[PDB]
């Protein structure tokens, strides 16, 4: 229960990977909606989950923060540099058509495709280790992806909002800001400036 | 300062404008005695321009270039006396006069004649309901969620 | 005697007597308070 | 910098998107919308002698279907695509950082 | 015979008598709706106990700083002094750490004995009492939660309410703290009163 007292919906039993019993607004009143947010639930932990390690390695190393690793294509002759060298196709048209028949190509095929079981859990192909294999570690797994993906969901909603509060930083630059004094670097001098 | 205005403490025009108020009573007090009660009068009057003028420009007024106070009501906290605070206060009154009235016509709707205790005021029902009102935006926020504000399908 | 405090109930009368106690409070309040454009003690 | 390099790959592409990419999407949904109808029946049979669609022009020995209309169609986003591509790369804009 | 706030005046139906320090008293009838009573009851007991708390911490370390024995700030300049943490991160802490304990008490003020369990640990949970009343953790001492005991804990939350209540408007007015006006008002009471103040 993901708030003790309050009695769950009617439609959340709990048996879905995730069912804490959250629908505050009623949004999925509709097992069609229902069905669908389960769908789009999953891209966006996914999404996630392949953003924040995306977002916060390359800070680690000598690369900027994400904000300015995507900044080339501001400026007219701008040059992508992953790992330091300037890889030839770094044009912003260049990219942008790569990504556009690259991404529309994929993600249409998951539309064209509607089981819709296969929506949010394909496998097959996409499973080769077969951690599928028992029904209750894949469910158990189900889980862990879904408690994963909200944390990474949530983790980029931090460092958005924190980018907000900090034009041009890192969150780790932003974790290092509250590592030189906790008590007096908190979103206080942001909730209060 | 905002939307181009001067303070009032800092506008010459509004320091004009006092002058040639005052000297304009000053020029209607020449015709009567130092003694006169219209002399009294013209002086009280100015006496009372003064107040009002030194008023003005020490709350913080702000005064356009024809040096007459201009209300911001933008919600800016440095002129939350133009409008926000006195809005404030009546809301408190309006709701009070509303909600006094309709406890009234409430305690009045079983009577046999309904209609003879609204051209006929109840006085002592009336002076026992007018002090509810003192606590109305917390007796109209519990009849919100309890359903009691409302009438059910109208 | 009943029926003269009836009279004086009616919404005329109650009106007037209201408003007036009304009118005079109002001016006695621009009377110490004259002029005043704002609300002064923040 | 070449107009018939970015008119020739844009059209290419969006003929390839529409026929072997976006074709079983756009033509199950343009099945399921329907011709347009007044008074719950086609515009045609409720008496308007021009609104009969012309099947003659959409027949193709295409193995799937793409006949004159869809290359009229793909080739037209193709070219309008083109020519955004060549003006926005002539006009020489630039924001500031 | 329950008390009668006035002598006079009859008491209200709605107020039986089983509530501790019912004296009668409901002349605007805000809590002639039993659910409004319900909220209410729990609404005074909260501000009583925070009222309790905060004359306490407004009045004794003023009263043992104008003897002589500490030297602790007034209750209005504490927040202007310096401390460990900027005052902003003190906010943020006391913000979460309510937003959690408060809609807690707010799930047993809706539905009775709902929050009860540790959700941290499964056991060392509290025992069914009633609403504003805890038991458990929170009643350490194991004091005996009765009448008198339930009627003078409202009744020093009234006087501590109302004591808030003055020591907030003689601040405004008398510029000092309370013990200070006590102090004032001690050496000359006929010539040291509200009427002088003013
Ligand atoms: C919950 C009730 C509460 C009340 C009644 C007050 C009342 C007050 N606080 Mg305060 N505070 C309260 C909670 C809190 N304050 C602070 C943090 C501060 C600071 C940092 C300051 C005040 C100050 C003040 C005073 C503002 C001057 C004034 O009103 O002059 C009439 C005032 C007496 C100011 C002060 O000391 O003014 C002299 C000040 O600088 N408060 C925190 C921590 C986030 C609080 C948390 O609950
Ligand atoms: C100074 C710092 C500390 C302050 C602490 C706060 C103090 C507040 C004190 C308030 C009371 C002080 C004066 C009481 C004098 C006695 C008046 C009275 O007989 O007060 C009680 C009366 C009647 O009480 C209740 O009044 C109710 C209202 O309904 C009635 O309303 C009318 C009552 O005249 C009619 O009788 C009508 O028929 C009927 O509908 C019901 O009758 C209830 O049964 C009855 O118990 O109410 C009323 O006049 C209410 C009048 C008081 C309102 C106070 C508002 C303060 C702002
Ligand atoms: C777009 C992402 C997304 C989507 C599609 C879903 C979808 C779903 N969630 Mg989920 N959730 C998400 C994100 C998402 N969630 C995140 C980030 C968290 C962590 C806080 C959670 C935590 C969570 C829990 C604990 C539970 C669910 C549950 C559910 C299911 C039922 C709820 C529902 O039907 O509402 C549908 C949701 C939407 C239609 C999305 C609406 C988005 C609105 C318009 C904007 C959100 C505003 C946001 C607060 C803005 C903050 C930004 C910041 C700058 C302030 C459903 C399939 C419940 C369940 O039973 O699982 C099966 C359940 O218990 N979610
Ligand atoms: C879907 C998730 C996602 C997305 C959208 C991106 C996107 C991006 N990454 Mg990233 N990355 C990701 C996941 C992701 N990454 C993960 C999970 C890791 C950990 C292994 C990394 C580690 C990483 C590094 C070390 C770098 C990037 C860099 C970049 C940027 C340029 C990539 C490039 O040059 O061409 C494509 C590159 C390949 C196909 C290989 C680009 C915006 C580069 C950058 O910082 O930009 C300046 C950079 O050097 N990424
Ligand atoms: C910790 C997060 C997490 C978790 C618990 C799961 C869990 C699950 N996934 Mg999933 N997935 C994730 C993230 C996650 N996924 C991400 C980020 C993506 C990319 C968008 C996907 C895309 C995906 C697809 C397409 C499918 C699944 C499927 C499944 C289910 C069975 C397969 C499986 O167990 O894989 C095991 C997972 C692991 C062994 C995690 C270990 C991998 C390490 C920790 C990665 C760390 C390296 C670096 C950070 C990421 C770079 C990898 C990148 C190059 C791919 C299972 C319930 C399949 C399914 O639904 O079954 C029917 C399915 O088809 N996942
Ligand atoms: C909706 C239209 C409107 C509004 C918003 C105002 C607003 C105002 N008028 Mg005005 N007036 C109006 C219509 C309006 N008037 C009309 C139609 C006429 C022609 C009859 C007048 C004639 C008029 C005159 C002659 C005067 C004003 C004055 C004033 C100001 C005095 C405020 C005051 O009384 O001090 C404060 C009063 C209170 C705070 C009373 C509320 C307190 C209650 C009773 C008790 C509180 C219990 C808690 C004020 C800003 C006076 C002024 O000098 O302007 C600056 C003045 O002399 N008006
Ligand atoms: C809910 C009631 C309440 C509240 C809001 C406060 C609030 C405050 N007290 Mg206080 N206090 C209270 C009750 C309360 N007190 C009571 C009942 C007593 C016993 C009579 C005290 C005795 C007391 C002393 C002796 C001092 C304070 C001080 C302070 C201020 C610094 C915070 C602090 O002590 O650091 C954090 C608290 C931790 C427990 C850690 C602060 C504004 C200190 C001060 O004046 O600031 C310099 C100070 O020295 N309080
Ligand atoms: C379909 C039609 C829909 C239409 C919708 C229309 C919407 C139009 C806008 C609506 C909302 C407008 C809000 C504007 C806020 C302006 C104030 C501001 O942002 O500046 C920020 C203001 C600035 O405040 C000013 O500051 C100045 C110095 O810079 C001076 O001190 C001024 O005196 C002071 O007023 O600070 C605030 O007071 C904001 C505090 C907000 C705290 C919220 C905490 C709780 C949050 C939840
Ligand atoms: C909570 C409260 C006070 C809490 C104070 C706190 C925490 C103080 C904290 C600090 O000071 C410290 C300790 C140290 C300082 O350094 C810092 C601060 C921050 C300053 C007061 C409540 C105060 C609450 C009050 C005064 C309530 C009064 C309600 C009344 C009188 C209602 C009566 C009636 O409603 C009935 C019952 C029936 C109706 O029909 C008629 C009417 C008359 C309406
Ligand atoms: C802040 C501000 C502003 C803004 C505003 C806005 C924009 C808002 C709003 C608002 C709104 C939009 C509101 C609403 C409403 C709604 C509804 C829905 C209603 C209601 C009411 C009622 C219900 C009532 C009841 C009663 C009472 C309680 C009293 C007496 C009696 C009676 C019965 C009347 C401005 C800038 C201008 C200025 C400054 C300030
Ligand atoms: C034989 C064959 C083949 C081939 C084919 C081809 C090659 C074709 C085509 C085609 C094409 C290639 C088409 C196109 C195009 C189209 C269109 C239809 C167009 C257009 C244009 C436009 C519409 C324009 C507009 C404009 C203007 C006018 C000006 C301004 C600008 C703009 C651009 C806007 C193959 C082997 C493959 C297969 C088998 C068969």
């Amino acid at each position: 229960d993901w708030m003790p007292g309050q009695p769950r919906p009617s439609y959340l039993d709990g048996s879905a990977p995730g069912d804490f019993g959250f629908d505050p607004l009623r949004l999925g009143e509709v097992p069609e909606n229902l069905e669908r947010f389960k769908e789009s639930e999953l891209i966006h932990c996914r999404w996630a989950m392949l953003a924040v390690p995306g977002i916060l390695v390359p800070e680690a190393l000598g690369l900027g923060n994400w904000v300015k690793a995507q900044e080339w294509a501001a400026l007219p002759g701008g040059q992508a540099t992953y790992l330091g060298n300037p890889v030839p196709w770094g044009t912003l048209p260049t990219i942008l058509v790569i990504e556009f028949l690259s991404i529309a190509f994929v993600e249409h095929q998951r539309s064209m495709e509607k089981d819709p079981e296969k929506k949010k859990y394909p496998g097959g192909a996409f499973d080769p280790l077969g951690y599928s294999k028992d029904p209750k570690k894949f469910h158990e797994y189900k889980i862990k992806e879904v408690k994963n993906g909200r944390l990474a969901l949530l983790a980029f909603v931090g460092i958005c909002v924190q980018q907000s509060a900090y034009p041009g930083t890192g969150p780790l630059e932003n974790l290092a800001t509250h590592l030189a004094d906790p008590w007096h670097n908190t979103i206080g001098n942001v909730l209060i400036p | 300062d905002i939307a181009g205005l001067t303070p009032c403490k800092d506008s010459k025009q509004f320091a004009k404008r006092e002058k040639q108020s005052i000297k304009k009573l000053e020029s209607s007090l020449k015709l009567y005695a130092p003694d006169s009660a219209p002399a009294l009068a013209i002086n009280a009057t100015i006496e009372k321009t003064k107040r009002r003028f030194d008023n003005y420009g020490k709350q913080g007024l702000l005064c356009g270039a024809d040096g007459l106070p201009h209300l911001i009501v933008s919600g800016d906290q440095r002129h939350w006396g133009e409008f926000i605070t006195p809005g404030i206060l009546f809301l408190y009154i309006a709701g009070w006069i509303g909600w006094v009235g309709r406890s009234y016509l409430i305690a009045i709707r079983d009577d046999k004649k309904p209609t003879q205790k609204e051209i006929i005021i109840d006085v002592p029902l009336a002076t026992g309901l007018v002090f509810r009102g003192f606590s109305w935006p917390i007796a109209a926020y519990r009849e919100l969620l309890n359903g009691e504000l409302v009438a059910k399908d109208v | 005697m009943r029926d003269l405090k009836t009279y004086l109930s009616v919404a005329p009368v109650a009106s007037t007597l209201w408003f007036a106690a009304l009118a005079g409070l109002l001016i006695e309040i621009n009377r110490f308070f004259p002029d005043a454009l704002t609300f002064p003690f923040f | 910098l070449n107009p018939s390099l970015v008119i020739s790959l844009s059209t290419g592409l969006s003929l390839f998107l529409g026929r072997f990419v976006f074709f079983n999407f756009q033509r199950e949904n343009v099945a399921k919308q329907g011709l347009p109808e007044q008074n719950g029946v086609t515009h045609f049979e409720a008496g308007d002698t021009r609104a009969k669609e012309y099947v003659s022009l959409l027949k193709s020995n295409d193995p799937v279907g793409f006949n004159i209309v869809d290359v009229l169609a793909w080739g037209s986003i193709g070219h309008i695509v083109a020519y955004y591509i060549l003006a926005t790369s002539s006009n020489g804009y630039d924001p500031k950082f | 015979k329950k008390g009668e706030w006035l002598p006079g005046l009859a008491s209200p139906g709605y107020l039986t008598g089983s509530l501790p320090g019912d004296n009668g008293f409901d002349p605007l009838g805000l809590a002639e709706d039993p659910e409004n009573l319900k909220w209410f009851v729990q609404a005074e007991l909260v501000n009583g106990r925070w009222a309790m708390l905060g004359v306490a911490g407004m009045l004794l370390p003023e009263v043992f700083t104008s003897i002589g024995i500490i030297n602790v700030p007034k209750w209005y300049d504490a927040g202007k002094e310096e401390y460990f943490a900027s005052s902003s991160t003190l906010f943020v802490i006391e913000f979460i750490l309510f937003h959690y304990v408060e809609i807690r008490r707010w799930q047993d003020i809706k539905n009775p004995g709902s929050v009860n369990q540790d959700p941290i640990f499964k056991q060392y949970s509290l025992p069914a009492g009633e609403v504003g009343y805890p038991g458990g953790i929170f009643n350490p001492l194991n004091f005996a939660p009765t009448l008198e005991a339930k009627e003078k804990e409202i009744a020093n939350g009234r006087l501590a309410m109302l004591a808030f209540l003055g020591f907030i408007i003689q601040h405004n007015v008398t510029g000092k703290g309370p013990f200070d006006n006590l102090l004032q008002h001690i050496s000359d009471p006929w010539h040291n009163t509200i009427v002088q103040t003013l």
